[PDB]
Order: C-alpha cells, then structure tokens, then sequence
C-alpha cells in the first residue's frame, strides 16, 4: 500500500502524465477470418500544457 | 375638483400626505381626495363619537346604580328609522360617484392633443425612453420630427413570424417584439445610470407604454397617476397610450415602478426631468445632430445635471450594501 | 448578412440582458459575470436551451422554455460574437448548424456501433461521473445538480462541452477532439433513443428504484394476496 | 325547506341582469381610458354563477314542492313531533385522513411530474375513495 | 438558503481564460486579458478595454506591454464613454465582423515571443493617458475552429 505507479519517478524512469483516449481494440477480415488487433492504437496518451 | 382644498393646516392635515402635484389633472385629483376626506371625517367622528358613547354612556354599573334594574327597553324594530338610515348611505355615495364619474373621466379623456409623444420601454429591470413625435414648434426641423427607426423597427415587424417556422400563438411566433417602438432618439436606463426623459413645460404631452417581459407600470407620484404596462398591449385589450393636459412647473421628479416584476422590482427607478421650453429644442436639436453623445452629455449641454439627481442608482453587491450605504456615487 | 444581423442582436440585447451584463458587456458587481469573448456557442447554448434570462438568484439556473427563437438567437450570438469572439458554433458542410450528423465520426445514415462504444467508454470517464450511466443526471453540493441529457440536442450537446456552462468544466476542442466529441453524442443520442430489452426501465436510476418498487408495491401485493388466501382472525 | 328553497331567486336574478348589463356596456361604452369590445371572461363568468344560484333554487323548489309540512318549519312545533330515527350518521372513520393522504401524494406527483408518483397517486386515491363507500357494506369474515 | 447575500450563481465569471480587473465604479475595465500563443508560434495579448468613465474623459490606449516586454499595436481610437476596444491578434481578429451600429472598434496585436510557457501567468501592464492598469494574465493557445479537428495518433 507504500506505493503506485508514480513511485517509478522516483529517480528510476521518465513518466509523462498520460491521458486516456478510450480506444478500442480494432478488427481486421480476411479470407483467413475475422479478428480482432491492438498492435496499431494506443489508449495512453500524452499532452502538451496547451490543451 | 373645480373648487380648492380649505388650504392651511385643515389642508396639509386633509392632504394628507399628497404631493402637490404639476398637471392640471393632478390639481383636480387632489381637489377631489381633499373633500372625500373631509367627508370622511365627518363619518369617522360621529360614528366614534356613539362607540364613545356606548364605552363611558350606555355602561350597565351606572344604569344599575341609577336603579334602572337587570334589564334595558328590550327594543328590537325601528323600521322608519331603519329605512332613513338605509336611504343615506345610497344618497352619500350616488352623490359621491357622480364627482367621481366628472373628475375621472376628465382625467382620461385621449384628446389632449399633444405636442411630444414618447414611447416608452419596460423591461426587467430598467426602463428605456424614445421620443416618438415632436410638434414642428419644438422639433429642430421646424416641420414635425418623426423618430421611428426605419431598420430597427423593419427588425420587429419582421420578428412576427417563420424563424424557419414555429408561429404557435395565434400564428405568429411566441417571441414578437412587433408591438415594441424602436425610436433613433433613444435613452437606455442602466444599472450603471438611472435614465432620465427630458420634457418641456406647458405642453400637452403623450405616453405610449409598452413591455417586453412581464406586465409593469408607471408611476410619477407628482402626476398622482400611474398605468399598467403590458406585453402586446392590443391583444390585453388594455390602452396603452395616455396625455397629460400640460406638465406646469420645472424640476426634477423620480418615478418608480408600482407593479410587482420580478427580483429586482425594487431597483427600477427612473427620473422624469421637466425643463424650460426653450431648451427642450436646444436638448433634441443636440440629441438628433451628434447621435453618438450620451444623454448625459445632451443635459450637461442644456447646463443642467447630467444625472439623476431625484434617485441614484443602487448598488450592485450583495453584500456592501449592509451598512446601510447603498447609494452608488454618479460622480 | 452578419453586419445587419448584429443590428437585431443589439436591439434584442439591450431590451433584456442589460441589467446583468451591462451595456459594453462588462457584466455587474454581483448581478451577472463579463461576456466578452464567450462567443456564439455561449450564447447559442445558454438562450436556446432557454437558461437565460435567469429572473433569480440561485444556487444554479434551470433550463425552461426559451424566451427567444432560433433567428433571434443567432442574432444575440452574433452581436456578443462582434465583442472578442471566442468558440464558435459546428457548421455543417451547407452552413446549417449541425444536426443528427454529429452522431459519431463514422456517421453515414445511422449510429455506428463502434462509435457508441468509444463514445460509452469516453462518457463513463469524463461524463459520467456528474451525471449517471446514462446520462439521467445527479446531485452536487449546496443544491446544485447535473441535469439529465435528454433535453438538449446535439448542438447544445456540443456547445455545453465546449464551453462549460457553470460548474461543468469546459472540454476544449482539443482535450476531446471532434471525433471524441462525436462519439460522445452518438452514445449519448443511442442510450436515450434505444428501449431497454428487459421490460420497463424504472427510470434506469440504479439500485434505488428497483429498491422502491419492491420493496413497497411489490411485498404490498403479496400481503394482499395472503391476506385474500388467510383469515383475519 | 321553503324559505331556503325560494330566497335564492334574488341573487341568481341579480347575476343575469348584471351579466346582460355589463355585455351590452362592455360591447358598447367606447370610453377613454379603456378598450372597447366584448370580454368573454367575466360575462361566461357571471352568467354560470347565475347559473349555480338557479341549478340550486330550481332543484330545491322542485323538491320543496313534495316534501309535506315538516315540523322544523311549522311555526308552533311540540319537541314530541320530531321524535323518532333522525338517520344514520358515521361514529368514525379512518379513510379521510388517508385518502387526504392519497391527494397530498398525487398533488406532490405533478409538483415535481414523475410519471409514476402521478399513476400510483390515482391509483391510491381510488382506493382509498373506495374503502370509504365501502366501509358500512364490508362482508362479515366468511368463517 | 442558496437565494441568500451569499449565493453560487452571483459569485461566477465567465468561463474563458482572460483574467479581468476593475469593479462597477471603476473609471476604464479591461475585460478577458489574456496572451495567445498559437502553436505556430506567432503571440500577442488578446483584450477589450471598456471606458465607463462618468466624467466622459475620453482616453486613447497609450501602450501595453507583457512582463515589460513591448506588444505592437496600431491604429487605436479614444475610446469614449461607453465604448470598448478589441485587441486581438490578427488571425484571430479577422474570425469576426466589425459592428457598424454601436461603439465597438478592432485592433489588431502582435509581439515576440520571449519564451512565455504554456500554462504560466504573466503579468500584463497598460497604460493609459489618465493612468495605468496591471493584471496578471495566463498564456494558451487560441480555440480552434469548433469541429475541424480529430484527434491524431501519429
Ligand atoms: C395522514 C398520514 C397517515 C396515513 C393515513 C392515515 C392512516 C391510513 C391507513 C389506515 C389503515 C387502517 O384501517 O388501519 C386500522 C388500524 C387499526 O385497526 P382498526 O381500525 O380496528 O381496523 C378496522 C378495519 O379492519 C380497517 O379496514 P381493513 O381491515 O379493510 O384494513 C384496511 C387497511 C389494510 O389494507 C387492506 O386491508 C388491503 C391491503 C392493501 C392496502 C394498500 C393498497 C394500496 O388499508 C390500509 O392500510 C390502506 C392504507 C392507505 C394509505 C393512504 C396513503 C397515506 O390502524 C392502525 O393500526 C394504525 C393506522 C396507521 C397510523 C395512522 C396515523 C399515523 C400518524
Ligand atoms: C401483478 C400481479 C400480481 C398477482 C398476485 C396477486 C393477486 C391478488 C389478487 C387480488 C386479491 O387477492 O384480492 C383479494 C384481496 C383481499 O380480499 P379479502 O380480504 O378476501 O376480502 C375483503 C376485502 O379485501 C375488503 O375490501 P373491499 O373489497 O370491500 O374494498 C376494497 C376494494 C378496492 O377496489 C378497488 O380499489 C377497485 C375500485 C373499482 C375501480 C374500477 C375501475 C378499475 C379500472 O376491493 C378490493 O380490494 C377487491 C378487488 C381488487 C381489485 C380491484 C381492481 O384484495 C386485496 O387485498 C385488495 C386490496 C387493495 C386493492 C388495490 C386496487
Ligand atoms: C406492481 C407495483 C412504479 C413505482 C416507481 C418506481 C421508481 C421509479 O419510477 O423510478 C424512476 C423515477 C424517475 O422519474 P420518472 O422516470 O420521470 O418517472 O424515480 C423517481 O422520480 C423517484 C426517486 C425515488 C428515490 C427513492 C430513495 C430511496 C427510498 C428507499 C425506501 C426504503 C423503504 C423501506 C421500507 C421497509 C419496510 C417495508
Ligand atoms: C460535473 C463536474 C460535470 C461533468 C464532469 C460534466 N458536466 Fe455536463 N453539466 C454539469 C452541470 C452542472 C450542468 C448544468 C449546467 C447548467 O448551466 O445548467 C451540465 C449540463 C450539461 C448539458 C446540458 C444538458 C441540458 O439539459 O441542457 C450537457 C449536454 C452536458 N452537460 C454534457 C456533458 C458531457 C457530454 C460531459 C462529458 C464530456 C459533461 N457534461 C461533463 C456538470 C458536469
Ligand atoms: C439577469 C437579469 C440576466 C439576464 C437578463 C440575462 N442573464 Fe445571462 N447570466 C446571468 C447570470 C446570473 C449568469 C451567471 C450564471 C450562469 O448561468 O452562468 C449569466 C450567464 C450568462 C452566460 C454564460 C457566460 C459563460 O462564460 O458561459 C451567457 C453566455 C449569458 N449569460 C448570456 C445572456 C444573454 C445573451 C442574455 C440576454 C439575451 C442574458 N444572458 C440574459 C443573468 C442574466
Ligand atoms: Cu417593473
Ligand atoms: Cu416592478
């Protein structure tokens, strides 16, 4: 219960503040058949201060 | 009333707490309350005076100490005196309404014939003033001035209808503003500026009321008059319009709204500006030649205050106004 | 067109608004805020779904029939526009505000169901919170509260993210992009307008109506049934 | 029920004549300081409480017209003619206070317009409306 | 209880950015004072100076800067008793029309950038002939146009 994710900035590792885009998995079809891909999205995000 | 108050004392008591009044039908409403007043009185008194009686008279230790015995007459029908007493009530307010018919409609007459008419704007909270037509004697052109705004006005008219269509009541749309005046002479009351109409004296002068919202009404305690007024006046069936025969005297007068509105019922003054003749066309010359100036700056032209100094506006905050303070410093 | 269009904006303007926003705008002491640069959506959402004028000082304003029409309503957004501008409203691609084609990013002739769920897990991070599942609103502190979404349209859904009307926070075009914000609709516009398989919905508040429902209508007519089958003595 | 039956001409025939007045002044008096023309509220007004006053006394007169000659009117009436069964009056009730009850819920149900407190407000009102008629006529427990 | 002295929805400001200074009985307001700096990179101080000055003291904005720093502008009228200037940058400044009825005038701003961050407060300095106004102001982007944009993964 000490600790999160953010317990990764300490002094280890660069951790933006990453926004949620509730992306979905995307489907692909083909002779070979229907199913479903989340190589290409990414739900995290990250943000500039103007936004 | 034709006939005057008793005047002095007897009439500041009878007043009773009137103002004096600057129209001619001003003077008549005045006349008239002063003798129902006196009339007044006189019933008040005389019929005082017999509980009076009955308190310290009509008590039973002194009828039974006068040996009088347990009882009274046991009296119960008079009917000669009964029917006298109910024939004079008939004959003190037939009498009574006949004067009141006379100064009545003395007062509501519509053929004053006026020199200015003004229409005038309620809307929550403030009031807005334009001078709608000017007698060519006052007006700057020498011919009568005219004010209806050609454009703002094409604007109203064609507010009635086909906002790409709804016209619920009665065929047109539930938000007409046809019956609303837009004038180019225009003052715009504000919570910053109590507004002020400029009027000459001695002339027969026309008000044209009207109300974007809810109903309110007009008030000037120095006319001793005040009317309604009313969203789409015509479809109320109420008159919008009434004359005052002359105003009589110069001065500065607040008028206040009697009809109750809303929140800020309270804060809806405004003040009615009454100046020599002479420099009402100097005050529309200015207004109409340079639109662009204030009316502050129209009354500083005249060489008067260009504020109002009858009421101020009050203030804004909710919570400076505690202390009693609430007077807003126009400069 | 504008420039004769803000000519009725002002004259409407003046007539109403005034008194709590003052002549150049600049809003009053405590009667009601600046609006300089709010733009033609402020406008567009506040008077439209009919909140302004407010005629009292609450702990919020109420939505309720609107004192203007459309055109009326334009030209008001038209003459606040003339001072700062600021977010505009969605023209549709012949100039007509956008309606029923904000239904998601991908929207052709009807909801696409890719976009309703994108749009249900946006919703259920951002907007859910203050209002419910499904949009059927929720209280706040001291008397205010998140009203329910099926009133308004997909314009005054999109200017009410786009401008924060009170205590909602404002969603900027680029917080939520237009994509987000059409998939936002399109699951808003899906959930109001689709019946619920299972019977009547008892309001979809939750536990709580199913709660009432039973636990007072339901156990009282089976009390009433025993009481048919049983003695009273 | 004589007195009552024929004292209430005087009122109802005051309202016509008011109402026919005031239809004629108003259609006619094109007096400054108001409007002209015909005001439908008011004249409908007056002419059904005329019509109230009149649906009463024709009803009571048409009654009073049956009736023999009761000795609460009869001027020198012994106390030992009235003697008898006046009639059945209630001891006591509980569904007042609980179709009042049933009103208050139904009123509050269009205060705020929740469909259903509306729908289960009539039906509690006809309930409880029901249980009162049916009060002096419930079945014995049928063993 | 919530239609007190005190009440939620007297306490509001508009929800923009621009930070706002003067009260009712102040003589000139400065309205939504805020600096844009869109991300190609161009900035300037976006604004509207009302005069409510009673006294009709007619005033012509004399200068403004950010931080000290000189912010270019041109071609400003005095600015009467009840009337407002807007200032804004030129892109931004040509989105909406100049109203031929009413007092209302356009002008258009522009400064180079120093180094403002996104996000930060800057505080801005006017002044005018009869005196001057300090304020802070926040520094973002301008709104987009309302619609146009996805967002875009790459
Ligand atoms: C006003 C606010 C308070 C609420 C309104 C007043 C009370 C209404 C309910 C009275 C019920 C009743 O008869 O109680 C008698 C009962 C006493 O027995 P009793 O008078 O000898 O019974 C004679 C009859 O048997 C009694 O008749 P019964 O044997 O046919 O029993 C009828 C009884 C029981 O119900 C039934 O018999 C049918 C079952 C369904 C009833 C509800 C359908 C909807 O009906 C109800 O309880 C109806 C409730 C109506 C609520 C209205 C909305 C409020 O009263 C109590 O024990 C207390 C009553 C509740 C407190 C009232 C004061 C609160 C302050
Ligand atoms: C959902 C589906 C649920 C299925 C399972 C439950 C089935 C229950 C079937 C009904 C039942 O058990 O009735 C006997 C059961 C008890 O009867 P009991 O104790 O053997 O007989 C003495 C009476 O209850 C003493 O009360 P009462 O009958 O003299 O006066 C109350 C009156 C109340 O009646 C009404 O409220 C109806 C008035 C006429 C309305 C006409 C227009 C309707 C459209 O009548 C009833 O309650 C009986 C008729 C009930 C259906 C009326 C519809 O009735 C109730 O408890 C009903 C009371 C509440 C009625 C609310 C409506
Ligand atoms: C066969 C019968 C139908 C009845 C109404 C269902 C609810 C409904 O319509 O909701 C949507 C409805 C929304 O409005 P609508 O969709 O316009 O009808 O809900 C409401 O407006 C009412 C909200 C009620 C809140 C209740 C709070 C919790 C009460 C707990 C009571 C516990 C009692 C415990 C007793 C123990 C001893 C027995
Ligand atoms: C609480 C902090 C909120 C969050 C998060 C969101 N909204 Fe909201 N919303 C909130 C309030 C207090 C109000 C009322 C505003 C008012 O002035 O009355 C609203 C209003 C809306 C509306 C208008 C509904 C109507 O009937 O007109 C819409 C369409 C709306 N909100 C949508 C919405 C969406 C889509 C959100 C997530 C992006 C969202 N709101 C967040 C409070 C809060
Ligand atoms: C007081 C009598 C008002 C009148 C008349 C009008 N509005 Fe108003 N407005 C008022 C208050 C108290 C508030 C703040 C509370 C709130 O609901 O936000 C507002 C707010 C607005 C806003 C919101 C500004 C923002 O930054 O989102 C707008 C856009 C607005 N008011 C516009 C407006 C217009 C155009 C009016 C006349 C047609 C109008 N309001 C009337 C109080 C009052
Ligand atoms: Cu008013
Ligand atoms: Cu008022």
């Amino acid at each position: 219960l000490w600790t999160s994710g953010w317990t990764l900035v300490e002094n280890d590792v660069k951790v933006y503040l990453g926004r949620d885009t509730a992306a979905i998995a995307e489907s692909h079809t083909d002779a070979t058949g229907e199913h479903w891909s989340t190589t290409g999205v990414s739900r995290l995000v990250r943000m500039r201060p103007e936004d | 009333c034709e006939v005057a108050p008793p005047g002095g004392v007897l009439g500041d008591f009878l007043r009773m707490g009137w103002p004096d009044g600057i129209t001619p039908e001003a003077v008549a409403m005045g006349n008239f309350w002063s003798w129902v007043w006196v009339a007044a009185w006189i019933i008040g008194i005389i019929m005082w005076g017999l509980f009076l009686t009955a308190i310290f008279a009509w008590g039973a230790k002194r009828a039974e100490k006068r040996g009088e015995g347990e009882f009274p007459k046991q009296l119960q029908y008079n009917v000669p005196l009964e029917l006298v007493l109910t024939i004079v009530p008939i004959i003190i307010v037939m009498v009574l309404f006949f004067f009141t018919v006379q100064t009545q409609d003395k007062v509501t007459a519509l053929d004053k014939n006026p020199e200015v008419t003004v229409d005038v704007t309620a809307y929550q909270w403030n009031w807005k003033f334009g001078y709608s037509e000017i007698d060519g004697s006052l007006a700057p052109g020498g011919q009568d001035y005219q004010g209806s705004d050609p454009e703002r006005q094409a604007a109203a008219e064609a507010s009635k209808k086909d906002p790409s269509g709804d016209n619920p009541i009665h065929g047109n749309s539930k938000s007409d503003v046809s019956y609303l005046e837009f004038n180019r002479i225009e003052t715009l009351g504000t919570t910053d500026e109590i507004p002020v109409m400029v009027l000459p004296v001695n002339t027969p002068i026309e008000f044209n009321l009207a109300s974007a919202d809810v109903a309110h009404s007009f008030w000037v305690p120095e006319f001793l008059f005040k009317r309604d007024a009313y969203a789409h006046p015509e479809a109320n069936k109420s008159q919008r319009v009434f004359q005052i025969e002359e105003i009589t005297e110069e001065g500065a007068f607040v008028g206040r709204c009697a009809e109750m509105c809303g929140t800020y019922h309270a804060m809806m003054n405004f003040e009615l500006r009454v100046v020599d003749r002479d420099s009402f066309a100097e005050y529309i010359s200015f207004r109409d030649s340079n639109p662009d100036a204030t009316n502050a700056q129209a009354l500083e032209h005249i060489g008067q205050a260009p504020y109002a100094t009858s009421t101020s506006p009050f203030v804004s905050d909710r919570t400076a106004t505690r202390d009693g303070e609430n007077t807003q410093s126009n400069a | 067109d504008d420039q004769a269009l803000i000519s009725e904006g002002k004259d409407l303007y003046d007539v109403a608004c005034i008194t709590c926003h003052g002549v150049n705008l600049q809003g009053v002491e405590d009667r009601g805020p600046s609006l300089v640069g709010v733009g033609e959506g402020a406008v567009y959402f506040q008077v439209h779904s009919g909140r302004m004028p407010i005629l009292r000082n609450e702990a919020q304003a109420e939505r309720k029939a609107p004192r203007y029409t459309e055109a009326q309503t334009l030209a008001i957004a038209a003459y606040v526009a003339a001072n700062g501008g600021g977010p505009g409203l969605v023209y549709n691609e012949d100039g007509t505000l956008a309606m029923e084609e904000l239904r998601g990013e991908n929207y052709d002739g009807q909801i696409t169901s890719a976009d309703v769920a994108r749009g249900g897990d946006l919703f259920r991070l951002n907007c859910a919170s203050c209002h419910n599942f499904t949009g059927r609103g929720g209280a706040l502190s001291s008397g205010k509260y998140a009203p329910n979404l099926d009133a308004a349209n997909e314009q005054e859904i999109y200017q009410a993210m786009l401008t924060g009307p009170q205590n909602m926070p404002k969603f900027s075009d680029r917080q939520l992009s237009a994509d987000e914000k059409k998939d936002i609709i399109a699951f808003i516009k899906s959930t109001k307008e689709t019946p619920s398989p299972g019977g009547y919905s008892l309001g979809s508040l939750g536990p709580v109506a199913e709660g009432l429902f039973m636990w007072v209508f339901g156990i009282l007519v089976l009390v009433a049934a025993a009481m048919w089958i049983g003695s009273r003595s | 029920m004589k007195s009552s039956a024929k004292l209430m001409y005087g009122p109802t025939v005051f309202m016509a004549a008011m109402a026919v007045i005031y239809i004629f002044a108003t259609m006619h008096v094109s007096d400054g300081g108001s409007v002209k023309g015909v005001e439908w509220v008011g004249s409908v007004a007056l002419v059904l409480s005329a019509g109230l006053t009149l649906m009463l006394g024709v009803y009571l007169h048409f009654t009073e017209v049956r009736v023999d000659v009761l000795p609460e009117d009869w001027e020198e009436a012994e106390v030992a003619d009235k003697a008898g069964t006046l009639g059945f009056f209630s001891p006591s009730s509980i569904w007042p206070a609980a179709m009042s009850g049933a009103v208050g819920f139904l009123a509050f149900g269009v205060v705020y317009f929740h469909y259903w407190m509306i729908a289960v407000g009539l039906m509690l009102l006809i309930f409880t409306i029901t249980k009162l008629n049916l009060q002096y006529g419930v079945p014995k427990e049928k063993h | 209880c919530s239609a007190g002295q005190i009440t939620q929805t007297s306490s509001q400001v508009a929800a923009v950015d621009g930070n706002q200074a003067g009260s009712a009985n102040d003589p000139v307001l400065v309205r939504d004072v805020t600096v844009h700096l869109t991300t190609d990179g161009e900035a300037g101080v976006k604004f509207t100076a009302i005069n409510q000055d009673t006294s009709h003291t007619s005033h012509t904005l004399e200068s403004v800067t950010v931080d000290g720093e000189e912010v270019e502008l041109d071609d400003a009228e005095p600015i009467e008793r009840n009337c407002s200037l807007v200032a804004d940058i030129q892109s931004e400044l040509d989105l909406i029309e100049e109203p031929e009825v009413g007092c209302i005038q356009h002008v258009a701003t522009s400064l180079e950038n120093p180094g403002f961050a996104y996000g930060g407060v800057v505080p801005v300095e006017f002044v005018f002939d009869t005196g001057a106004i300090t304020i802070d102001a926040t520094v973002s982007a301008p709104v987009l146009e309302s619609g146009v944009e996805n967002r875009e993964v790459g």
